């Protein structure tokens, strides 16, 4: 118990809040949207033919 | 261990209702042999009990005597 | 399934069999409110739906007449206040059901007070007469315990509705939002009669328990001179005469107040009270004389609750057992 | 406990009809099975079908919780018919009048709470009155978009 | 004149307003006094297996373990399979699940067909 | 202590206790009672655990991951560039989790605290919380529990044909 | 019909079980003591009028006239005795009925703290456990060929010999424990 | 709450409810005095004696046990065995 | 009906047997043999050192965390002032009076 | 002390309980009279209610046709 | 309390219903109509957190009634005359809410005499 | 791996060569020190799962299931360790060598990273359980349940096998952290579909699936209990590992086909409650209670919803641990009664309450009572249930009613009510049973405090 109590930072979870608390405090300065709808670049995707 | 029975000749069934239904089959020429052992609930202080609005009103003397006092105790305070 | 309504009501009289206390607290003040400070709880959800608003309603109406009947002719006390207080839960999701949230959580904490006071009172008198829950066998406990004798019309007194108590607070304002709105008006006739209903039931548990010639066997072992009841009754007789007042006074202001509206919809709940305490007191009256009336099948009806824990708790229970084994096991 | 203490198949003839009523330890006439339509039962005695209510509570029962003695032939279903369980206690009043009066006061009243729905109660009054275009900010609206002016009027 | 209490499934007729007790033909005292026999023998054993001071162990009452075995491990060796079994198994094996399966089936048929178009509101249902 | 501007609280304004009537009131004593009895003690001993911090004073960091190349530019079946691109894909997944979290107890503090007007004055809360509920459902929804950058890649790839489609075809 | 010793309810008895069943359902009708009375009177006076009838067949069908007026007319609710089966307190004590030879299974360390009682239970186990054989030798000597006819227990013949089979129906505790 | 009973006590409470009893006189009455034998009564007043004293203990005896014990003495022994005297 | 000899004696040596038993039940009055081995305690330990305790949790370990003990803020009614700005809500405008 | 069991007759009352008893009885009585002298309104009425037949034209604003 | 009778055992056309009413125009039979008034600005309304149900036409009373319970702590009976005051209030929105109904009830109920002389004359 | 592995096997030769009287000390304690050691295994990244070697792997999924393993061994020892004390010696040593040899066998079963090798041992681990099975029962139908247990779970297999091998043949390399890259979608057609008959029916049977259940009541009843315990816990989840390490293969296939196998499951699971309803043996009860509890998991797997993994594996876990706790609850009862019925001895919290007790907190886990980690993985199904479709939450509703039916049923008529008056063995609590019953216990509250260690691969 002691062991799974002081656990160092299971699956990195509460990193995963402090880059987040970093990522907000960075696009809630410039305009920026929160998060797109896009997960990555839209202009560096070759769309196949319509 | 051991309690005091009291006298079973002062249990009578006289001055009860069970007189009255001892006088309904001697009407229609009955006895009634088991009135003596219900005879005693019905004197001494296990008798005489109040009616429904007699239970209400329970008390009323002194709460409406404390509330005229109460009363008068205001009209003095107002003035 | 909290409050032991309608389709689920027969748990809350059936769960009188335990303690006197845990029924005082569980199944009478404080867990069976539990789904109904469920309903109050999501109170801006069913403020804009009528769907729901309507059908539990017509839901706590339902049970509230159905508990009544039911307790207007039991013959067991615990069963009669069981049936009592799962009636004021039907009334409760009745109030809510009408859109007044407050006055629903007003008569939840006057509730509480004055049933549990009810109950232990009910429970002193059951010990003091030996173990035995009958109401055909007790009465004549007018001068034999005063203390429990001034509680128990106190609390038969604010269970009614009767003016500046503790169940006048909350009950009167109530059934005056239910008359002066937009409601179904079967749902007010039986909120009503349930009024009446309380009235009836619970000056039959004055007369038959209280008052009259004595029927309990003959060795009398009365006593309440512990100092424990007599404190405990105390201050929940303290709680019932005042605390109600407290809490309405101290109430934040967050309902409109509805004080327009004619006499005879304003003298509403004192008229059905006193309408049902002379029809009780013509039946108490009545059942003096040397006669014999045959019971018709509104008797059987009442007295067998309603025949639902003799239907739905014979054929259920042989269906899904001979599902189980009949069809499924062998 | 051996090859003829545990039950067998269907008894045909007298002879091992006697052999198994004599193996539950019961009358030979008493003794009837189940009809052999293939459900498998055997020759497991039929009771008349009663509940456990229905014994004598107040004799000396060599298991009282239960009511049940030793080396009686039990039911089919003894954990069917337990106190805990479906009683088959014969009720004051008759089960299809019990049943026609309970759908009928609940198809009764379930009607009446619908026809009061069809026509419902209410006061004699207007609609309530609420200012700045019947709370349109405070309703949770927009405010880029301006409403369109409704005023109510005195009487 | 009175109403005649109808049997039931769930309501049996009672031990007392029924006529077979009060039928006076012999072999029913007969028959009574060998099931009273049967009885007092079985309760004789059962008195002297149970107030030994030297047995510490439970009773086997072989009633009991009879009816265990009889309950699951004797119904197939006792079953053959008929038209009445048959159908019954069929009945009760199959029809429940083809039934779960269409109403699921059709189902999800209409949600898809309502996702796919657009109808199906999802503003905000981002778990899943 | 945390940022301001990931945690926005707006300034409080309490207004001033004035008595109206003579009656005094308990709670300004029971006031004085708490602050004298248990919030002294308290403060000594939360002195003596920071002043037993201020001599072993240590420092943690926050990792930090450089960008990689991403999905799309891995070579199909050459599992040593969309490994590293699929750990970036799972990381930004947990961050983008994070930030949905981080707006719901920001609508959440909001609706709390504006009391029974909540109604009015957090529409800019409900707009963001929208906005980025969108976001998420168009980046992750519906990818399965065996989600993968494939997956998404694919999923962004029929949705930008979908919108191609509907921009032609109202062209 | 179902009864530890006898097999036949003698008409008799059946009589007495009706007059007591209905006069029990008639006192739980009407509550009051002066009702029940004048009631309970006219209940025996027809009895009584309808005492005087030898005829076992006449008996035998207004017995069941009388039963179907019985069942016709019984309350809903009898009143149960609170010891009584279907009782508000029916078996509601008997969570605490254990039995003696759980004071077989205490530890020695608490066998000392009551040395007496411990000293007159061995005694009685001893007492018991040399009348067994005693008892085992009546039943073995009285019962008749082919196990009892009744089950009606035998009492003790001899002088010193205690009862046979009397542990088990003896041992049981007080029913306020 | 409910106090132990002596012998006495029951004996006192039974003879006290024979003695209230219109058809038994109150001389002749003992613990052995039989109903039908000693006192000459019929079936129906035992079963009265019965519920008198079902009625003033408070509890149910059963009809056979009702119909067995057929004196004073066996009422107050099993009285006296069901309550379990001498504690 | 009556009692035969043989039950009735039955019955006469079971209750001899009985009243022996709840005799023998008494206790000597040696037993049991036990082995041998502040007004205010209630309200200083049960209470005091809860409020400490919850207190330096709450101050130091709950308040740091951000969102976790939000408050309503409190209402604010012509006439005020708040003691933090100095500033005063200016008053409201006089009633169309009726009463 | 402990009051000593009666056979069928009245029990024995101590005078605390019935003190007690009449003391709460007193004080229900008083409190009901009180708050129905002071107060007079939730259980008779609070406002008078207009009919709505005693309402004229020109109230109302109704031009004759 | 007669109208539900007149409605659904006698005829509904002369109750309307309360639901959607009044549907006739506001300025029929009232020229110059003059509208009510709100006397708290609507920041100064809300910032007193008070709740959507009781935003009534003039919760001047209530909001001053909330204040007094707020500064008369503990003597929570100080504060009856403002009650009564907002009670005044709320009963005279009543009486315009009664009127209300029977100004739309004898309206058409004049549209009823007036088709009753179409049916005479026309 | 090694580092686990090596204990084991080298505890091999000190259960082989310990004295005659301290076997299960000795035993005991070092399976203890390998249970303290085996907490390690929680080095795990939000990304990446800890890859010790090339052979050998473990996510967040497996290593829950490990640790419930080689702790589960020493509860096995202790309870099967009363009834082998007139066994001879060298039979008790292979007893326990053939425990031994069962840890070891799952413990490699559950960090395979070829797939290969998880089948090759996932039925290497079928022979231990055989031989336990059929030799240390106390009935004659164990020989039956050598049968039944046996071709049963074989004849899934052997299809799936060379499955298994064609996928071999197709994808180049059945290594599961390659196949999380080199996955393609799988067409639909008729060999696909019989691709995945093969690759679904194995842990089908294993799980059971409801049709296929008739392996697992009849090797339960007559099983000594350490083979009870492994069947019931820790063996069952074999299945559940087939299913999160297979369905990434059989997209996107699985969403159009799955639907009987999700009829056969609900339905079957309302089914195995009823009968749960009607039991008289305690071991065929909680048998039928885990076919429905492994239905449910089927349910939760075959939807694939990251919920429903997370309360899968929830399910998993407090399953295995309430099941193994409820068997040592029955062997209680039937070493002190030494008969299976339940009508038999009622009324034991007058003689036994700590054993009471124990029953009253099994009944309270068993049937999901907040906050322990049963009603997590329950409620997380359930909601992902509701979420596949609206109705099937009326087919779960039902099932909740049941769930709670017999669950309180089972307790009472072995726990509450008048004792049998011709049964006077019971003995009082020995330390070794009740210490047995607390190690059981107090794990299963304790994760309810911190349940993000059991969550799955996908918290
Ligand atoms: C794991 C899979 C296999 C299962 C079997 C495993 C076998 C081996 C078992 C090994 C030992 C156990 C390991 C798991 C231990 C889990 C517990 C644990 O350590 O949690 C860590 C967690 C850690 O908390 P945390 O996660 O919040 O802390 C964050 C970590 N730090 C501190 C570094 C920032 O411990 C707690 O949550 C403890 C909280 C305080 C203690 C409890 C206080 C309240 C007690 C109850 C009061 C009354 C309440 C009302 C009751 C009403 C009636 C019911
Ligand atoms: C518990 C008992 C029941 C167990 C049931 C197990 C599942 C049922 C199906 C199992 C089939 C056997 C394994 C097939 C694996 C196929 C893998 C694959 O890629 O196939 C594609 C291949 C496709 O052929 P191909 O790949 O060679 O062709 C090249 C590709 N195309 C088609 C494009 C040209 O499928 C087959 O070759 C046939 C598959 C079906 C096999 C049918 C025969 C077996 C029937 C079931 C017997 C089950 C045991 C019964 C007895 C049990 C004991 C009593
Ligand atoms: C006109 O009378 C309408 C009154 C409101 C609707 C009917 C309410 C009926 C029940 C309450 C009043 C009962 C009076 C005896």
């Amino acid at each position: 118990s002691t062991f799974v109590a002081y656990l160092p930072d299971y699956r990195m979870q509460e990193w995963a809040r402090r880059e987040a608390e970093r990522l907000v405090k960075y696009r809630e300065a410039h305009g920026l949207p929160l998060m797109e709808s896009n997960c990555f670049d839209p202009s560096k995707i070759q769309l196949p033919e319509d | 261990s051991k309690m005091e029975l009291p006298d079973y000749k002062q249990w009578k069934i006289e001055g009860t209702p069970l007189e009255t239904v001892q006088e309904k089959l001697a009407a229609r020429g009955l006895r009634d042999p088991w009135g003596r052992n219900e005879a005693w609930r019905y004197m001494g202080g296990f008798a005489n009990n109040v009616s429904f609005v007699g239970a209400l009103l329970k008390g009323f003397k002194w709460g409406f005597a404390a509330f005229v006092v109460a009363v008068g105790a205001e009209y003095y305070l107002e003035s | 399934g909290k409050s032991a309504q309608f389709g689920l009501h027969p748990w809350l009289p059936s769960a009188m069999e335990g303690p006197t206390p845990v029924s005082a607290l569980l199944h009478s003040s404080t867990m069976v409110v539990a789904g109904i400070f469920l309903l109050i709880r999501f109170y801006p959800l069913t403020e804009n739906n009528k769907f729901g608003q309507s059908i539990m309603l017509c839901l706590g109406a339902m049970t509230t007449l159905f508990t009544a009947m039911c307790a207007l002719t039991q013959n067991d006390i615990k069963k009669i206040i069981a049936f009592s207080t799962s009636s004021q839960l039907g009334l409760m999701m009745v109030t809510i059901g009408i859109n007044q949230p407050h006055l629903a959580f007003l008569h939840i904490c006057t509730h509480a007070f004055f049933k549990a006071m009810l109950f232990m009172c009910s429970g002193s008198i059951i010990h003091s007469l030996n173990d035995e829950q009958d109401i055909r066998k007790m009465g004549g406990l007018f001068k034999a315990m005063p203390f429990t004798t001034t509680a128990l019309i106190i609390g038969s007194l604010a269970l009614t509705g009767m003016p500046f108590l503790t169940g006048f607070y909350s009950k009167d304002l109530i059934i005056e939002s239910a008359n002066t709105s937009y409601t179904n008006a079967w749902a007010l006739l039986m909120t009503l009669v349930a009024t009446s209903f309380t009235a009836i039931y619970s000056t039959r548990i004055i007369f038959f328990a209280l008052l009259g010639q004595p029927r309990f066997p003959t060795l009398i072992n009365i006593n309440e001179n512990n100092p424990f009841l007599i404190n405990s009754i105390k201050r929940l007789l303290i709680g019932s005469l005042f605390a109600g007042f407290i809490i309405s006074n101290n109430i934040p202001p967050m309902t409109i107040p509805q004080m327009t509206m004619p006499h005879y919809l304003k003298m509403t709940a004192l008229t059905v009270t006193i309408l049902g305490f002379i029809l009780a007191l013509e039946i108490s009256n009545t059942t003096h004389y040397l006669k014999f009336n045959y019971p018709s099948n509104t008797f059987k009806f009442s007295n067998l609750l309603g025949y639902y824990p003799t239907i739905m708790h014979r054929l259920t229970p042989y269906m899904n057992l001979t599902m189980s084994q009949k069809s499924a096991s062998s | 406990i051996t090859k003829d203490m545990l039950p067998g198949p269907y008894p045909k003839t007298p002879e091992e009809r006697a052999a198994a009523a004599k193996k539950y330890n019961m009358r030979v006439e008493d003794y009837e099975p189940y009809p052999d339509d293939g459900m498998g039962y055997g020759d497991y005695p039929k009771l008349p079908d009663r509940s456990q209510q229905e014994r004598d509570p107040w004799y000396d029962w060599d298991h009282p919780d239960l009511r049940l003695n030793w080396g009686e032939p039990m039911h089919w279903d003894l954990d069917m018919y337990i106190r805990n369980r479906v009683d088959t206690s014969p009720t004051p009043v008759n089960w299809n009048l019990m049943c026609k009066h309970l759908f009928g006061f609940v198809a009764f009243m379930l009607f009446m709470f619908w026809v009061g729905e069809t026509y419902p109660t209410y006061q004699p009054v207007g609609p309530k009155q609420y200012p700045y275009n019947n709370l349109y900010l405070e309703r949770g609206g927009d405010p880029n978009k301006e409403p369109e002016p409704v005023v109510h009027y005195e009487i | 004149s009175f109403p005649k209490y109808e049997p039931s499934r769930l309501a049996s007729l009672p031990t007392t307003l029924d006529p077979a007790e009060y039928d006076i033909s012999s072999e029913t005292r007969k028959a009574q006094a060998e099931r009273l026999a049967i009885r007092s023998r079985l309760k004789r054993e059962y008195q002297l297996q149970y107030n030994d001071p030297s047995r510490r162990g439970v009773v086997e009452d072989p009633a009991l373990i009879r009816w265990t075995c009889a309950r699951s491990a004797n119904v197939y060796p006792n079953f053959r399979p008929n038209t009445k079994t048959s159908l019954l198994g069929a009945l009760f094996g199959i029809g429940p699940l083809i039934f779960w399966y269409y109403v699921f089936k059709t189902d999800r048929d209409r949600k898809e067909k309502l996702i796919q178009e657009g109808k199906l509101d999802r503003t905000f249902n981002i778990s899943y | 202590s945390w940022d301001k501007d990931v945690y926005p609280e707006p300034p409080r304004r309490t207004p001033a206790p004035s008595p109206q009537t003579s009656l005094p009131n308990p709670i300004t004593y029971l006031t004085k009672a708490f602050d004298l009895l248990v919030d002294r003690p308290v403060t000594l001993v939360r002195e003596f655990i920071e002043r037993q911090h201020a001599k072993n004073k240590y420092y943690y960091y926050h990792r930090e991951f450089r960008r990689v190349p991403d999905i799309t530019e891995c070579h199909e079946k050459d599992v040593l560039c969309m490994f590293e691109a699929e750990m970036q894909w799972k990381r930004d997944y947990k961050v983008d989790q994070e930030i949905v979290n981080i707006i719901q107890e920001r609508l959440k503090a909001c609706q709390q605290r504006e009391g029974e007007s909540h109604r009015q004055n957090c529409a800019k809360e409900l707009q963001q919380f929208t906005q980025v509920v969108k976001a998420y459902q168009d980046r992750y929804h519906d990818l399965g529990a065996h989600y993968s950058a494939r997956k998404c890649l694919a999923k962004q790839k029929q949705r930008m044909l979908a919108e191609r489609k509907a921009t032609k075809e109202a062209a | 019909a179902f009864l530890p010793s006898a097999a036949y309810l003698t008409h008799q008895q059946k009589v007495l079980q009706l007059y007591k069943r209905a006069l029990r359902h008639l006192e739980s009708r009407c509550v009051h003591r002066d009702k029940y009375r004048y009631f309970a009177c006219l209940l025996r006076a027809r009895f009584d009028e309808h005492k005087n009838e030898k005829d076992m067949v006449k008996a035998t069908q207004l017995l069941r006239e009388a039963e179907k007026e019985f069942w016709h007319g019984q309350h809903p609710q009898p009143y149960i005795f609170p010891e009584s089966p279907g009782g508000t307190s029916y078996e509601r004590y008997e969570c605490y009925k254990v039995p003696e030879w759980c004071l077989d299974d205490w530890h020695p360390s608490e066998k000392a703290m009551y040395p007496d009682y411990f000293a007159k239970r061995e005694q009685w186990k001893k007492l018991r456990r040399e009348s067994w054989e005693r008892e085992v030798k009546q039943l073995q000597e009285e019962t008749p060929v082919g196990g009892p006819r009744t089950e009606a227990l035998p009492p003790a013949r001899k002088q010193g010999d205690l009862p046979p089979l009397w542990w088990h129906i003896v041992t049981r505790p007080r029913e306020r424990p | 709450d409910a106090p132990p009973l002596t012998l006495e006590g029951i004996k006192d409470r039974v003879l006290y409810v024979l003695k209230l009893y219109d058809k038994i006189d109150p001389e002749k009455l003992s613990v052995n005095s039989h109903f039908m034998k000693d006192l000459g009564l019929d079936s129906l007043d035992q079963v009265e004696i019965i519920m008198a004293m079902e009625d003033e203990f408070g509890f149910e005896i059963p009809d056979i046990d009702a119909e067995k014990l057929m004196c004073p003495q066996e009422i107050v022994d099993y009285i006296a065995d069901k309550k379990d005297v001498y504690e | 009906s009556g009692y035969t000899p043989d039950e009735k004696l039955r019955l006469q040596q079971l209750r001899e047997l009985r009243r022996r038993w709840l005799k023998d039940q008494e206790l000597s009055p040696r037993e049991p043999v036990l082995p041998p081995r502040r007004h205010s305690i209630f309200a200083f330990t049960h209470v005091l050192i809860p409020v400490w305790i919850i207190h330096y949790y709450l101050k130091y370990h709950v308040t740091t965390k951000p969102y976790t003990i939000v408050e309503k803020k409190p209402r604010i009614f012509p006439g005020d002032t708040i003691l933090e700005t100095g500033e005063v809500i200016p008053p409201m405008k006089e009633f169309p009076d009726q009463h | 002390a402990h009051i000593e069991p009666r056979y069928r007759q009245f029990p024995q009352l101590t005078r605390s309980q019935v003190i007690q008893a009449e003391f709460f009885s007193a004080t229900m009585w008083f409190w009901i009279l009180w708050r129905f002298w002071h107060d007079s309104d939730a259980v008779l009425g609070h406002f008078p209610y207009p009919d709505p037949s005693q309402w004229t034209d020109e109230e109302l604003g109704i031009p004759p046709d | 309390g007669a109208h539900l009778a007149r409605r659904y055992l006698g005829d509904a056309s002369v109750e309307p219903e309360p639901l959607r009413m009044p549907t006739f125009p506001p300025d029929y039979g009232f020229p110059e109509r003059k509208e009510r008034e709100m006397v708290a600005t609507q920041q100064e309304m809300n910032d007193a957190q008070l709740v959507l149900q009781q935003r009534d036409y003039c919760a001047h009373y209530l909001i001053r009634f909330l204040k007094c319970k707020r500064d008369s702590f503990p003597n929570f009976l100080a504060c009856k005359h403002e009650q009564h005051d907002w009670d005044y209030c709320e009963h005279l929105d009543y009486v315009k809410r009664m009127k209300e109904f029977e100004r739309e009830r004898r309206l058409l109920q004049r549209k009823k005499r007036r088709e009753q002389r179409e049916a005479d004359m026309a | 791996m090694l580092k686990y592995i090596i204990p084991t096997m080298m505890l091999m030769p000190l259960t082989w060569l310990s004295k005659n009287s301290m076997i299960w000390i000795n035993t005991t304690l070092h399976s203890l020190l390998i249970s303290l050691t085996s907490l390690l295994l929680l080095n795990q990244f939000g990304d990446n799962s800890l890859n010790f070697s090339l052979t050998f792997f473990s996510d967040s999924l497996s290593t829950p299931l490990l640790i419930l393993t080689m702790w589960l061994l020493p509860l096995m020892l202790m309870a099967s360790q009363h009834h082998l004390s007139k066994e001879n010696l060298a039979r008790k040593k292979l007893f326990i060598s053939m425990l031994i040899l069962l840890q070891l066998f799952l413990i490699m079963t559950f960090t395979a990273t070829e797939l290969i090798f998880f089948y090759i041992m996932f039925e290497a681990t079928l022979v231990p359980t055989l031989i336990i099975i059929t030799r240390w029962g106390n009935q004659t139908e164990r020989l039956n349940a050598g049968l039944y247990f046996l071709f049963y779970t074989l004849a899934g297999s052997l299809p799936l096998l060379v499955a298994l091998i064609y996928i071999q043949n197709t994808m180049g390399s059945l290594n599961f952290l390659i196949l999380q890259y080199w996955v393609q979608p799988m067409p639909n057609s008729w060999s696909n579909t019989f691709m995945w008959l093969a690759c679904m029916m194995a842990f089908m049977v294993k799980m059971p699936l409801y049709g296929l259940h008739l392996w697992l009541p009849k090797a339960h009843v007559e099983a000594p209990i350490a083979g009870s315990m492994v069947l019931a816990a820790i063996l069952l989840k074999l299945g559940g590992y087939g299913m999160m390490r297979i369905t990434l293969l059989l997209n996107p296939i699985t969403d159009f086909m799955a639907y009987p196998f999700i009829m056969l499951s609900l339905w079957g699971m309302i089914m195995t409650s009823s009968i749960c309803l009607r039991q008289t043996d305690l071991k065929s009860l909680i048998a039928y209670s885990s076919v429905s509890h492994m239905a449910l998991v089927i349910v939760a797997i075959l939807i694939q919803t990251p919920w429903s993994y997370m309360g899968a594996t929830a399910l998993m876990i407090a399953h295995g641990l309430t099941s193994s706790m409820l068997f040592c609850l029955a062997n209680s009862n039937y070493e002190r009664v030494h008969s299976r019925t339940m009508i038999l001895a009622r009324g034991l919290q007058t003689l036994l309450p700590l054993m009471a007790a124990w029953w009253l907190l099994a009944s309270l886990t068993n049937l999901a009572l907040p906050p322990s980690i049963n009603l997590i993985g329950e409620l997380f199904v359930v909601m992902s249930t509701f979420s596949w479709s609206n109705i099937t939450i009326i087919l779960m509703g039902l099932n909740m009613v049941i769930t709670a039916l017999y669950s309180l049923y089972m307790l009472i008529t072995t726990q509450r009510g008048k004792h049998t008056h011709h049964i006077n063995n019971i003995l009082p609590s020995f330390t070794r049973e009740n210490a047995l019953m607390s190690l059981h216990m107090l794990p299963l509250l304790l994760l309810s405090l911190n349940p993000k260690i059991i969550l799955g691969p996908l918290y």
